[PDB]
């Protein structure tokens, strides 16, 4: 039974019932009265990086296999990223589809971040 | 557990006489 | 009229050895991946089939002309032999041309033209040509059975398929020879594959990896088929033209039997430039 | 009779073209589950719009994976949402199942580009064309052939276009752009590569 | 225990009559005739001893996900990115249409002449009166599409596998969910029923199987490999339930092993993906097919 539990500036996310390592994770936002935005994503190993141009510089992700965790180092923060913040783990490993869709079922219940 | 792992070898072992497979 | 036929002797039995080991089990494997081409619906696999058993074909004859060079230049079997294997070695080249213009016109059309002609390209169309193309074959096999006259000697061993000096009909089949049979099929080859090209260069989704490595292999093929099959119609019509002695044909001996043995090797060039560049079979192979 | 009506009818398939129609809302691809039929100097193509659907596309988007061609209409005019129709072209151009299928990439609403321009991406401030309306417009088209590019080179290309509200000749381009793929096909099966 | 030890079976009898890829497949009762559906638009009714087409039918929508056939032998069904499931006739006419569901139909069940399961994208499945075309009941406790599902022995119950990674237990009369089983990491594509109806097996994305036992309420084997790294697209057991077959995405089928879950066999002889999948009624022969567009029989 997957779940993905948020915590969190500095954003921390526990992951429960996979295997960590073969899955390429996200950063997925949610600002008030809008839709789900794709923010930063991480490849299994941790080598390509790639981010939204809105948090380019700014935000630095690095995944951590041994303690299963995912983090989004952000400093500099502006008041236009207050919304709730969700993990997203897309279905398939060893390889994105649906993670920013009204109802995914492989992501976290989320932390709201307020600045 | 173990009574369930009983139950289905013992139809399987009952059933594998006619199996063609 | 005497004639030194040491070249033969010479030159000629490695060739046949090289032809005939090198060529055999490429024909057979060729063959193999022909066959493989016609359990889809693509219709290559007919006129590639075609191609490889006219090779195999040709290469049956060698032994028999590799034996009457080792004893001598002399034949020791009876004529039927002679002839049947004279039409194999002279008149099978042709099967092979026409095979190799089928494939360059279905490549063109498939090619240049990829919305049209759904029904030339066809298996029946293949099956058809691939009969009217054996059908002149047996015309011409009958042809020249009919000439039994094709055996002679001098110095007690029997010469078969060459008159020196050259006879009345082999001068006359000799222009028609190569009208038809060169002039003709260069033509279309050229014709086809500079349509190809200017196709392929034209595209816009083919990387220039491939734009230029398609243009060597068309430029490879053209190539090897006038280095093969040039000299000898050259060296057919100057004998066929000026040869009415003695002497003539004595000193243009080897220079002609020399151009001669070139065409053997288009049975070794078909499979290597139709079937092995291919990338289907080069995992497999 | 079966065999001879099978044979016909197959003989039928092949004659034809399928295509898949991708956009968002915003994205005007019907005027570019629903079906369209046309012709262009004899060939039939059908044009296949699903809109019937639930918003996860994972699934059912495997059916479409022996089509000829996608197309993909992108809204330009829209800074906000140019980042999600990235992505989806992102996601679209590297599943395993359509790694084979040729993108035609529609950038449509030229005009409301246009009229934007005269009157989000912070890479466009070092940006010099390969005139403020022709720079954005080929930094957008570059936003996506730098993905079209970065993998999947031998394997399937992608066309881009620049369409606007009243262009006629869209019809046109899908033909042409499915002539040549069906010339690479022909291309890697008659031995010349 | 002892071991079953090395499957070998091989091609029988080859199919070759559709155009496209094949989707779908299911056997008749008389374990002779069987029904294939196609992208093409095409249901062919084969003969399996002959490979003779009994029947062939024009469908209205090309993209069908499924097919079924009736127990009785009268009629067939099938359905697909349309939404409704039509119903033909074995006098061959459309006797009727089902049009309920919301997403595209995922797979079908008949129950009887008079009644049919059905589920679909939408995340629900229902059960339907032919005779008066409407719904009875509905069934909504998934969270992610339905996939697929499988009717108990008895026509009581069934079981039904989502997008979700979980799969759940329906009772037809009342109508309520019983139980729900999470094992797996991703998505489900296939489920079958152990043949004595108190299991069932199914096939994921994260590249494994997992039988689950309904009074247990566990998992109790789990049939994966270190070096097996692509989804399952359909499974089914034999008549004992001692072979678990499975496809993937691999081009291969595997014969593993129920009990001691250890690969025992393998069919490599299609050059593509193996998309259905399905045993004879009497246990004679297995027939699969694939995104190659041909039907193999394996004996
Ligand atoms: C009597 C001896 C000395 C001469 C032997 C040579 C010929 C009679 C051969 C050589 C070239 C051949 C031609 C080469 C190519 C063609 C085209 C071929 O048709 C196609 O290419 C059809 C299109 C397709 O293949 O899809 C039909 C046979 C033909 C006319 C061949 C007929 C027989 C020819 C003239």
């Amino acid at each position: 039974q997957v779940q993905l539990q948020e915590s969190g500036l500095r954003l921390s996310c526990a992951a429960s019932g996979f295997t960590f390592s073969n899955y390429k994770m996200n950063w997925v936002r949610q600002a008030p009265g809008k839709g789900l935005e794709w923010v930063s994503d991480i490849s299994q190993s941790g080598a390509s990086i790639s981010y939204t141009g809105s948090v380019k510089g700014r935000f630095t992700i690095s995944r951590d296999n041994a303690k299963n965790t995912l983090y989004l180092q952000m400093n500099s923060l502006k008041p236009e990223d207050t919304a709730v913040y969700y993990c997203a783990r897309c279905p398939a490993p060893f390889t994105c589809f649906d993670v920013t869709s009204t109802t995914y079922a492989y992501r976290g219940q989320g932390t709201q971040v307020t600045v | 557990v173990s009574k369930a792992a009983a139950d289905l070898m013992a139809y399987c072992e009952a059933h594998a006489k006619e199996d063609p497979l | 009229c005497t004639i030194d036929h040491t070249i033969h002797q010479t030159l000629a039995p490695v060739v046949y050895v090289t032809v005939l080991v090198v060529g055999f089990p490429a024909n057979c494997l060729s063959l193999y991946f022909g066959y493989l081409q016609i359990k889809a619906r693509n219709e290559l696999g007919v006129y590639l089939c075609n191609l490889t058993v006219a090779d195999l074909f040709y290469i049956c004859s060698l032994p028999f002309w590799l034996q009457y060079v080792l004893q001598h230049d002399n034949w020791s079997h009876g004529d039927l032999s002679c002839q049947v294997c004279g039409i194999l070695l002279y008149e099978n080249i042709y099967i092979s041309v026409g095979f190799l213009c089928c494939i360059s016109v279905d490549r063109y059309l498939a090619v240049a033209h990829p919305f049209r002609f759904h029904q030339f390209r066809t298996l029946k169309a293949a099956v058809g040509v691939s009969v009217v193309i054996w059908a002149k074959e047996l015309l011409t096999s009958i042809y020249f059975l009919m000439h039994e006259e094709v055996i002679e000697d001098e110095n007690q061993h029997r010469v078969c398929f060459e008159h020196y000096p050259i006879q009345a009909w082999q001068r006359a089949i000799n222009y028609y020879r190569f009208l038809v049979g060169f002039l003709f099929p260069i033509c279309l080859l050229l014709a086809s594959y500079q349509g190809i090209l200017r196709a392929v260069r034209r595209s816009h989704g083919t990387q220039k990896s491939r734009k230029d490595q398609i243009q060597r292999l068309v430029l490879s093929t053209v190539v090897i088929f006038l280095a093969c099959f040039l000299p000898y119609h050259v060296l057919l019509l100057v004998r066929s033209v000026w040869e009415a002695s003695c002497d003539f044909a004595k000193g243009v001996f080897n220079a002609y039997h020399f151009s001669l043995l070139l065409t053997s090797f288009n049975c070794v060039a078909d499979p290597v430039l139709y079937c092995f560049v291919s990338e289907t079979t080069h995992r497999d192979l | 009779g079966i065999e001879k009506q099978l044979q016909k009818d197959k003989q039928v398939y092949r004659a034809t073209h399928r295509l898949l129609l991708l956009g968002a809302d915003n994205s005007g691809k019907s005027t570019i589950i629903f079906e369209t039929k046309f012709q262009v100097d004899k060939v039939n193509f059908h044009m296949f719009d699903v809109g019937g659907q639930r918003d996860e596309r994972r699934k059912w988007i495997q059916c479409f994976n022996d089509v000829t061609a996608i197309i993909f209409v992108v809204d330009s005019s829209d800074y906000n949402r140019l980042q999600e129709a990235l992505n989806d072209f992102k996601s679209i151009w590297n599943n395993r199942w359509l790694r084979t299928i040729s993108v035609i990439l529609f950038l449509n609403k030229q005009d409301l580009l246009a009229e934007k321009v005269l009157a989000y991406f912070p890479e466009f401030a070092r940006y010099t064309t390969p005139p403020r309306v022709t720079r954005a417009k080929y930094f957008i088209r570059d936003e996506f052939l730098r993905i079209s590019t970065a993998s999947g080179d031998g394997r399937h290309y992608c066309y881009p276009h620049f369409t606007c509200a009243v262009d006629t000749e869209n019809a046109r381009r899908i033909f042409n752009d499915c002539k040549d793929i069906i010339l690479q096909m022909n291309l890697r099966e008659y031995n010349l590569v | 225990i002892d071991p079953v030890g090395r499957i070998q079976m091989r091609t029988r009898r080859t199919l070759r009559g559709h155009l496209a890829k094949i989707y779908a497949m299911h056997w008749g009762t008389d374990s002779r005739l069987l029904v294939s559906a196609s992208q093409d638009g095409k249901l062919i009714i084969w003969d399996s001893y002959t490979t003779n087409k009994v029947h062939a039918i024009p469908l209205r929508s090309s993209w069908v996900m499924t097919c079924a056939y009736a127990p009785s032998g009268n009629y067939v069904a099938c359905g697909g990115l349309d939404n409704i499931c039509s119903i033909y006739n074995l006098k061959v006419r459309v006797s009727r249409e089902l049009a309920g569901h919301t997403g595209y139909l995922s797979c079908c069940r008949f129950l009887d002449d008079n009644q049919i399961v059905t589920s679909s994208g939408d995340t629900t499945c229902a059960l339907w009166d032919i005779e008066t075309g409407q719904q009875t009941t509905t069934f909504t406790g998934h969270t992610g599409d339905v996939m697929s599902l499988s009717l108990a022995p008895d026509t009581r119950l069934f079981v039904s596998g989502a997008c979700d990674a979980s799969a759940k237990l329906w009772d037809v009369r009342e109508g309520m969910c019983r139980q729900t089983f999470t094992g797996h990491e991703s998505d489900i594509n296939a489920i079958c029923f152990f043949p004595n109806g108190n299991a069932f097996a199914t096939g994921s994305d994260d590249a494994t199987c997992r039988l689950f036992d309904l009074r247990a309420d566990q998992e109790l084997m789990t049939y994966s490999h270190d070096n097996i790294i692509c989804g399952i697209t359909s499974v089914s057991f034999s008549k004992s339930g001692r072979l678990l077959l499975a496809g993937y995405d691999d081009f291969n089928c595997n014969v593993w092993d129920a009990l001691k879950a250890d690969r025992a066999g393998v069919l490599a002889g299609h050059d593509n993906r193996v998309s259905c999948l399905g045993v004879t009624d009497d246990g004679m022969a297995v027939a699969t097919g694939s995104w190659d567009s041909f039907l193999k029989i394996w004996n």
